[PDB]
């Protein structure tokens, strides 16, 4: 039944029944929701799961990505390595205020409400320090 | 939770103590290594006759110190780990998992001390115990020096096999030839086994000098085969040493490329946005966030590459697109004027 | 062809067995190496007196095992190879080509076993036979460890010659000087040959200690020349070891550049298109396909280069062309407006 | 006589009798047959056999290329290395269906009819697996 | 100031003499090293009986030379340094700072000479004095050979720890096993301490041959453990040697990138302009000059990088901007024509 | 000039013979090396008693062969060089320049042979002569193996000094300490000189075993100092070996960058054009040709660089100019439309 | 009081009281004095002291730069290394005339009057040689 | 007197008496003789002798270049290395016909008359082979 629900999502992209998702199908669904990816961003996204290298996503590749999410060990390690960039002490901790600065000032910045929900979800200590390795296991569970 | 706030500050000192074994490991680890080392050297000296009895009482008073220090530090580490995030239960099991076979030997040596004191070869047994302790305390960081050695030796497996094989071939040739050369003159080479022993001490360049050729033919064969094989019995050290230096230099350059800020920062954001799809107060939408997460993870592993190997092709594509835009502009300019 | 279909599935198991020597060589090759090694060590121990007779019966029962195992495996390999694509005939000849001199020694040792049993020094002869077997089984991959060693030693020939030469020069100087230093005090150095022997065991750092200087001049000369030449007798190991590490690191990077998909895929296509010129249901046309095949083969060997050496000039040419197009556009724009 | 037949083909390119083939002569004959190489493709082709480096093919270079075709050992090795890219098992086999995917989906894709003739010509096993090293010797014979 | 002009030309010769220890250190430093070395070797030869008394008078006449040469050179160096820019006072203190403990030993050895002559074990004391002198004269360039060694050994600390640790583990295993193997046959291995000694001379490949296995089990254990650990006792040399070569090659390439002219020239200018803000005949204005100084210092430290690591991204940014300009041009061209 | 045409074809064979020593040096050089080597080994064997007289007649018949072969080859080389372009006169002097001290020893050994035959220690003298011959024939390529060794050892001078110095310091410490440890128990260490000898055979890992510590303090000091210094006495081999491998790898890559055709071709043209300014059938004009010659020589030495170090800046300048042209185009477009 | 004077200078840049200096605030004050930095020069200047990497200078970063000037050991070493580029003898000296050539002919050339003041300030020897290492300590004091 | 003749040539470039030759002075004299160097070629030429790096040639640099010509050991070695590129045998010989091909077909090609004079000047052997190392000494004498 989980496979059938993935198939129904896959068919929203591949409305023609061709069994593949190209940049046209992916980007069309995304822009209908009000997103505006570039062509190079749509190519990068498809390339992450396109083993055939022909610029498409087929259902086996789609199902694999959906079943896996972030649960794999590669995801847990890389996310933990990203936090460690901002942990100079090396003790596995990061300050709530330092997490807030990085999340709202670097990269694809989180909004205030996004970052508020993120700090609420981490079981912050009374000092104001966050143990990010248990934060990584909650996102990889 | 104010008393539990003092409990949390307890864990604060508890993790601060955790800092010393990992960060400034120097002093603590060295002092404990001296404990074990002193026990060892005192056992050795207890074997020799010169200083025996005083070493015996010192052995008793120091093995009490061993057992009490290890007893303290068992609790120290067990509680010093995650007190309730690595809570006392099933994670308790995982605190006393396999590698706390160190703890097991601790406990059984407690029994050994009790047997020595009130209960009643023995000395060899105790010595071995100290050597198992030696091993563990010099290795409780899971796979450490062992892991590094294994990785590097595996990397150079192909060359190492050659060195080993050729060296062995030279050894068994040389031993046999010399044995034939003077199986009748030297009483030393009375058996091919004798010759093989001589070969093992002549190839590695130990040269005990207990068994040496005496005939002018044996000497020539020994000289030639030594010159030919000694080098082979010294390659593995050379290969491994050089591999270590190469790896060190490489990894310092790779870490020197500390470009990581933005890719690392964006990865946490794409992961949070994906995770929050299933719990935010706010399937196709989730599938898009998974694809973006995977793009962000790669950009991050591309900074764990030194971003140079792909960069050559990256900038080629950029420049090619710039030239394609130039071509298009020129073409449309012609189509605007001339048509 | 249904019975022949079972025959083809036979070859399926036949090639699947071929997999083990090449892919997971570990277990099979090691067990056979233990067979040969056990025969060797048991022969050695049969030489020494302590364990002789029981080793003799064990030798008999194990040489039967040797001969039967090799007899089985001869057929096993011969049929295990291409059964009919490497068919039994002239390729049969090429299955029993030169390097199956291993098979030849097999056959003659069959005769040796038969001579020992029913037919009737000898032991040395048999030992040598086991050593030829030793060699072959540890080398039947044509040129292997030998090929690698040869390539690397050839690469560093220039430095190696220097090491060898200078070392030899130092040896013959030192031996002569010390010989003169105490040809009259030590009975050891009674001949220049004696001194040369001492020099061979003093330069390589074996130092049997059978012949040592006794005069305070001899000691000084020995010390100086040892300090000066020992290093030279240890260079070849250092050079070779480092060359191995460099080659390993280089080849791992070269293979890490696994860009190959498209060039490799296009090469097969250009080769098929050229080949099909002379057999397709579909001279100048062929000449064009040959030229395109040669372009595709190079693009493929350029991915066997790490595509970096030519890339610097590649992108220069691209950027130069972009700038030339920009110049042309500007020029024609002036010619359009001003004229 | 084989040399004279190569000479007659060479003279179709070099119609002026100058003893050389430039990009003009090569590309003109090619486009007459309905091919459309680019200038950079014509330069690459000539460069593969132009030892003088002056951008021409002379008759000795032409004759060498025509006499050799793919029979050389370099060609046999490189073609075999190209198949091995797609042989992960390392057993010298490739599936008929995998060969079909690579031939029609990568590179200068084969048409269906081209790839049909290619799979017919390889003596395919009953499983559907192709021993490509004997396929390489048939193209290098 | 004409007499003081001759004084300045004095300092001219004074600094010109300063040139020799630093620039063409060869001859001066070597001659002084020979002084110290000759004193050492003559002391050694005075220990042996063959040449004693004549060596004694030579020792006296040469220790006078030592003391007078050092007395001269103390003043020579003290005045040879900055005469009045490193003026005689508090910089005087810093001329006789700690490392002129060499000067302290000078002075106390002056007293030793005076005690020997008019004042009155002793010889060992004097010998030690010559060895402290030996050290200092072969090291008065603050941290030199020591600093280089420390840097490199620190760099390879991780691998070195592995080598040390594993080697030690192998040593104590092997010694114990062999000791058990023949604690009853050999009088040699009568104590585990004896076995440990044997292990120290069997692992490093010295092999005095004073204590060797005699039982066929001991021989096998010795052979195996030697083959297994000898390599480990030879890694540190290999790692360090290779690290030295890598560092040498790297630093020659880094210096070969001698691009430095303009960044170095601009840095002095930004520093002068900042400095002159507070003294020129000519806060926000100063803050701007500080920011420009910091930009110029970095550009200069970027030429102390080989300007290649950042260059990949540098040119990417350049090319990206070119393409962005091309996009803008095309866009505005459309907006001009079509609109 | 037809007879002189046969003379020129003579020189053709004469230079063709010149080819063998340089190109396919293998066979000729090896055979002559065997001549010298055989003379040496036969002299050595003539020293020992076992085979003396027959070796004596063989020595006579082979030293005749030496002298006749060298006599032939003197003329062979002298005429084999440039016969009249390296003509018989002042270039004759330069053919018998210094390094034909080999020819000088040839001539004097001719006299030695004549003295032995008709004219009338001696054997040592002749042996030395063969060793001078040995040297020359293994080195007549001016600076060869020596030049390579010198270059590399000079390159790593800084590290080598450290190794030497620290090693020496450790040696003299260790010897002194152990000497004090048992100057009273061992008769071996009866002098500090004895201890220094022991230290020289304990540091280099020769270990003759003639002098070993016997007290449990001496053993500990020896063990510690051996572990600490043995590595230092083995660094120079490691550094040199690694430097050789690095240099080999580097130079193969540098030569692998065989881009040279056009720059090398243009250099000859600019040189001919400059030269022909002063002799062609055809000052400011010459000054321009000199400047162009110097540009062409550099372009050629830039291909003796691997054209990569300057290429980063080269392409930066190219891309910067492209972008500047794009800026100019945009600016003038605005000035055309808007104004 | 020194901190308050730095604060008053900082407030000339950050006239809005936002606690930050961007390229707008920095470049506006500079051009009012008749300077003409480029945008890329304003970004480089801010980047030298912007630890947060968000393109701003805050007061703690401003105060650190102003308190430090050139007094740090990194500045003394790098300035001394720059002089050594032009000291081929390696004796720590440079000629007055050679200093004059480098200062007025390379880089952001000093005017004649600037370089005259610079040579006056160095205690030039009677030969005409300048000990630049004591010149470096006067600028780092 | 040789110095005075160099000075008179130097003054044709530096007609203003400024003591320097820039790209303007050098290129102006060259184009008057009918040469047409590019600006980048004029910069390369001046850069070969401009030690001051300020884009000029002064008289000491001019005199050094004129006194030296090709007589230096660097010139002899590099010219000999250029011939060796075309000597595959390694015997120090090159064919007259091979020299002719390289001189008229690569680089800044020699005219037929130029290359005729060059082959006449080399003492060609009867076979047709040129000893180029004695050709290099005649140009470096
Ligand atoms: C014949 C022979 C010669 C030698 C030098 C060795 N020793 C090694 O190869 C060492 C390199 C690693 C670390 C300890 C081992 C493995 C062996 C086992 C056999
Ligand atoms: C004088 C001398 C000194 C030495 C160290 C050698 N041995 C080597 O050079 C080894 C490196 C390869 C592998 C075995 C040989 C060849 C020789 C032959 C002569
Ligand atoms: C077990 C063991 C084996 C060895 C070879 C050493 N020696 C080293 O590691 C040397 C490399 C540097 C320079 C002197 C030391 C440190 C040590 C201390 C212990
Ligand atoms: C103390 C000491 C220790 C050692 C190993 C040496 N030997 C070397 O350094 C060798 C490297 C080159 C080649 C022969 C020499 C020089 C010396 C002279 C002194
Ligand atoms: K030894
Ligand atoms: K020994
Ligand atoms: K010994």
């Amino acid at each position: 039944e989980q496979i059938a629900e993935f198939k129904e999502a896959f068919s929203l992209f591949d409305k023609d029944g061709d069994g593949t998702i190209t940049t046209k199908e992916l980007g069309t669904v995304m822009r209908s929701l009000g997103q505006n990816p570039t062509e190079a961003e749509l190519q990068d996204m498809i390339n992450e799961v396109d083993a055939d290298g022909n610029g498409t996503i087929d259902f086996p590749e789609f199902l694999t990505m959906m079943a896996r999410k972030m649960k794999d060990t590669d995801s847990e390690e890389e996310i933990r390595e990203a936090f460690r960039v901002f942990d100079k002490d090396g003790n596995g901790y990061i300050s709530a205020a330092e997490l807030r600065h990085v999340m709202t000032n670097l990269g694809e910045k989180l909004t205030d409400e996004e970052v508020d929900e993120m700090i609420r979800e981490a079981d912050i200590d009374g000092d104001g320090q966050v143990n990010y390795e248990e934060f990584v296991q909650m996102m990889t569970a | 939770s104010a008393a539990h706030k003092r409990y949390r500050r307890l864990q604060n000192w508890v993790y601060n103590v955790l800092e010393r074994p990992r960060g400034w490991a120097f002093v603590y680890h060295v002092f404990i290594f001296l404990l074990v080392f002193s026990c060892l050297v005192l056992s050795v000296l207890s074997t020799i006759q010169e200083h025996q009895e005083l070493a015996n009482e010192c052995l008793l008073i120091l093995e009490f110190v061993m057992i009490v220090v290890f007893g303290l530090e068992y609790i120290v580490r067990v509680w010093s780990a995650g007190c309730c995030c690595r809570y006392r239960g099933w994670q308790g099991r995982f605190r006393f998992a396999r590698k706390p076979f160190c703890v097991i030997d601790f406990i059984v040596f407690v029994a050994s001390v009790a047997v020595i004191a009130a209960g009643t070869a023995t000395s060899a047994l105790r010595s071995m115990r100290f050597l198992q302790i030696l091993r563990m305390v010099r290795m409780d960081r899971r796979g450490g020096t062992w892991k590094l050695l294994g990785s590097v030796v595996y990397a150079h497996s192909k060359e190492l096999i050659t060195a080993w094989y050729i060296g062995f071939l030279v050894l068994i040739f040389a031993s046999f030839l010399v044995y034939l050369a003077e199986k009748d003159a030297n009483s030393d080479f009375s058996s091919y086994a004798d010759s093989l022993w001589w070969g093992t001490i002549t190839l590695t360049t130990i040269g005990y000098g207990d068994k040496t050729p005496h005939t002018w033919l044996g000497r020539v064969l020994a000289a030639g085969f030594a010159l030919l094989g000694i080098s082979f019995f010294a390659l593995p050290a050379g290969i491994l040493g050089s591999g270590f230096a190469l790896k060190v230099q490489e990894q310092h350059r790779q870490k020197h490329f500390e470009k990581r800020r933005m890719p690392a920062a964006n990865l946490i954001q794409a992961a949070w946005r994906l995770y929050s799809t299933d719990m935010s107060r706010a399937t196709v939408i989730r599938s898009i966030r998974i694809l973006k997460f995977l793009v962000a993870k790669r950009k991050f592993k591309e900074t764990l590459r030194p971003y140079d190997v792909k960069d050559v092709i990256e900038q080629y594509s950029a420049g090619h697109l710039d030239m394609l835009g130039r071509i298009k502009s020129l073409q449309t300019r012609v189509d605007q004027i001339v048509g």
